[PDB]
DNA sequence: ATATATATATATATATATATATATATATATATATATATAT
DNA sequence: ATATATATATATATATATATATATATATATATATATATAT
């Protein structure tokens, strides 16, 4: 019965020997060498891998993400700077904002990673730590399936993982004296004032040289004018253009 | 600068300002390949495992 | 191990919350077994927040809830008790029987007499402000299913061999009758204006 | 975040004193011996995951004395992990095995002989 | 001083007489109150005459009606109990959504409560029995008109967007293979009858 | 052996009895069936249908 | 022609879900004191 | 051999995040009355 049930399980080295005891030494040779050497082997074959795949591990390409959106959030406060030096109406200027993304998958991934950190010490050869390792890619791949998905844009693209908005700044105080287009409507033509000049002062820090005050370059192009605008949103449009220097064509 | 330049002669659509900085101020750099290849080393790995 | 529950505490205790209220007139055996026996009764109903008020003037037992004092609901809810709205001709009818149930109790006693009324002296004081329906018949048949409407709440018998009804005491026991105060001058001002 | 190294330069340190080695003989009073390991924070948990592992496995290898071992929590962590916090020494011999020198043992002998020869 | 229950176990037991039944897996924390004091839940049911079901196999807990002295000789004539009594096809229908639970069960296991079958696929089982009555919505009143009653006891769910509905546990102690037996000797004396 | 290698490619039956020469007429019991029902025997008018 | 059943309307009450505010616990920063090592 | 300089260990305070409680909105179930259709 032992011997049978072992040729069972036997992935093959075994598949020569027969059933009865002459051929006991057969088997005993197979367990002594998968004993002293094989497991040994695989041991440190699948530890070693392992403690590599943990310094290239999932954990470099979070950093990688992390510093992405923290070149983000680095860059917007300098086109914020800027248009302190300007003014959107008569008597303000304009701010941006942001804020961050709550869509479940990060959190879903925060709690992957804090589990994963102990695995990590836990006394079992790397057993637990595989098995996390493996939970935690499961989201990666999931997402990587279905990046046109929103959520896997969340958890892959650094642009999904934080939000905008803009605050109307009094120039006098420097006070907020609203957040919000609380004048959009009609057919939809007045949300393009404040895109407009947003595009446009990003145009046009985008063009200045290292420290430079002023653009080098000054060509601007607007096909179709101003098609879908009503009259004096050309006009405003025209005037941010002028004030910050352009040439339009 | 010199194509976001090439964006502005088709400026059409402005539907959210968090919208247009997304497709149009900021840029992508999405991680999707690195995860791509991340996962399938984990798969050797996964070998050696069982 | 721990012993059962006397049966008659157990059945009267059932037997009530079956009805809301009984008399001792009606079952005086359970009456007596109950108010022999208050202690058992409320500590059966207790787990449930519930208990029973009693009026041994007119003979009556009928439960009440016992939950914590005065939470924020104040228009009280409980699992247990589905609460009603009745309608303005069922508040109409209830504020009638009110008015003529405290005048019978000077006139014949605090339940001494079980308070009664005809369905002929109850059908000219719902005309006062209804008017006539359109017959005898559609008056009577109104009258009678609002009345059958009450007992079903508890509130009225059905009218015995002269048309007359007796109220159960229940109706002297309701919370906040200031509300069918003001519904019935309201009422009375209306046809007032409206005549 | 000492690894046994400093400590045991330390002890040695402390056995360049005659009079120290001269009182852990005479006065037994001295014993146990211990020296603290280090002080774990969520600041050096944080990013230093691996680091820190491979501190914790070169503890975890040590034999001589006793090694202090319990579970920190740390704010990336979802649940407390063990940590070394101490290693004891009990005896002048586990002393001397610390020190592990030809002069530490000739001056060891010599002098335990001296206090009765 | 006063033999108040303790509020959560009010709460608990409460909820428990609402519904008549309490499963872990939609409340949990009702659900083990009452198995935290089961012995008090059935203390209090004991004076209404009543017992407590525990099935922790499925995580469900259920009120049955206790035996009294007399073992309530038609239980259904308890007076608590707000139902009618159970009769054939119910049972019948009962039996099939038993033989798809039971079904179900050996595919994935007990416990759970994933079990579900459409209106069609009800339609067939029935139709067996209940002859066609000439049109396709015809047999489909008839089936939501059983399945709105059982619903009623909670052996199914509501019929849900794609007419479908969920097997609940406690069905597999109304259909209790013991009264199973005793329903097919009860056949067989309206087998009598019918002779 | 003939007894184990049976058991290693069934499902369901043998599942609960083990193997030895008190076990045996479980094992008949089983083909009894499997003769029974003739099933083998349909496949080649089935793979039409 | 009448009575019963059913469907719909009013409509009210209850349960469930979700968001925000508050309270608490944990972690990190700073300052000080002490111990140890080096230099004279 | 003793003095002093520096490192580190500790204690306290405050800031931040997370958990929980409560408030409010919405959906559904009851539920009861009335009107209309159909059966005898
Ligand atoms: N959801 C809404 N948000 C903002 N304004 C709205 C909304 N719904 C209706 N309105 C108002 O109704 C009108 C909608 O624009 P309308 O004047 O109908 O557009 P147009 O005449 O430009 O086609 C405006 O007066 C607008 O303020």
């Amino acid at each position: 019965k032992r011997m049978s049930e072992a040729k069972r399980v036997d992935t093959g080295a075994l598949v020569e020997a027969g059933a009865d005891l002459d051929d006991i030494p057969v088997y005993l040779q197979r367990l002594q060498e998968l004993t002293e050497e094989a497991l040994p082997e695989k041991l440190n074959r699948f530890l070693d891998y392992l403690n590599r795949s943990s310094d290239d591990g999932v954990t470099q390409l979070l950093s990688h993400i992390e510093h992405e959106v923290l070149v983000i959030e680095e860059r917007l406060n300098e086109l914020n700077e800027t248009m302190f030096r300007v003014d959107f109406q008569p008597d303000r200027y304009l701010r941006l904002d942001t804020k961050k993304v709550v869509h479940e998958s990060l959190r879903t991934l925060e709690k992957a990673q804090r589990q994963l950190n102990a695995a990590r010490f836990v006394d079992d050869n790397g057993e637990s730590h595989y098995k996390a390792l493996q939970v935690l890619v499961a989201q990666l791949r999931d997402a990587c399936e279905r990046n046109r998905t929103l959520g896997a844009k969340a958890l892959l693209d650094p642009r999904f993982r934080l939000e905008f908005a803009v605050s109307v700044m009094d120039r006098q105080s420097g006070n907020v004296i609203e957040s919000r287009t609380g004048s959009q409507g009609g057919s939809g033509g007045e949300k393009e004032i404040i895109a407009s000049y947003v595009l446009t002062a990003s145009l046009s820090y985008a063009l200045c040289p290292a420290g430079s005050r002023y653009p080098l370059f000054g060509t601007i192009i607007l096909d179709e004018a101003f098609s879908r605008s009503s009259h004096a949103v050309a006009g405003r449009i025209i005037a941010a253009l002028r004030e910050f220097g352009l040439h339009a064509v | 600068a010199f194509t976001l330049l090439n964006r502005a002669a088709g400026l059409k659509q402005l539907n959210s300002i968090d919208e247009i900085f997304r497709e149009l101020v900021l840029d992508d750099h999405s991680a999707f390949d690195r995860a791509a290849e991340v996962a399938n080393s984990f798969d050797g790995l996964t070998e050696i495992h069982q | 191990s721990e012993t059962r529950t006397l049966q008659k505490i157990r059945e009267a205790t059932q037997e009530l919350l079956k009805y809301g209220l009984l008399e001792e007139a009606s079952k005086p055996n359970l009456y007596r077994i109950v108010l022999s026996h208050p202690e058992e009764v409320t500590r059966i109903l207790e787990p449930l927040d519930l208990d029973i008020g009693i009026d041994e003037i007119r003979g009556l037992l009928y439960v009440k809830v016992r939950l914590d004092e005065t939470p924020a609901q104040d228009e009280w809810a409980h699992p247990l008790v589905r609460r009603q709205r009745l309608n303005l001709e069922q508040s109409l009818l209830v504020a009638i029987l009110r008015q003529h149930f405290v005048a019978w109790e000077q006139e014949s006693g605090t339940g001494a007499s079980q308070a009664q009324i005809a369905i002929d002296d109850l059908l000219p004081q719902l005309q006062i402000y209804l008017g006539d329906p359109g017959s005898e018949s559609k008056e009577r048949t109104r009258l009678l299913t609002l009345l059958d409407q009450l007992k079903g709440h508890g509130l009225v018998t059905s009218p015995d061999a002269h048309e007359r009804i007796v109220i159960r005491p229940i109706i002297a026991h309701l919370a906040d009758p200031i509300n069918l105060q003001a519904l019935l001058a309201w009422l009375r001002e209306q046809i007032a204006q409206q005549t | 975040m000492y690894s046994p190294d400093e400590l045991r330069e330390k002890l040695a340190r402390q056995w360049d004193s005659a009079k120290l080695r001269a009182e852990r003989l005479l006065s037994p009073g001295n014993w146990p011996l211990c020296l603290p390991i280090g002080k774990p924070s969520t600041k050096i948990f944080a990013e230093q995951t691996q680091r820190v592992l491979q501190h914790v496995q070169r503890w975890r290898q040590v034999a001589v004395g006793h090694v202090e071992w319990e579970a920190v929590s740390f704010r990336a962590s979802d649940t407390p992990v063990l940590m070394p916090l101490r290693w004891i020494l009990n005896s002048p011999s586990e002393w001397i095995n610390a020190a592990a020198d030809p002069v530490v043992s000739r001056e060891f002998r010599l002098l335990e002989g001296i206090i009765e020869q």
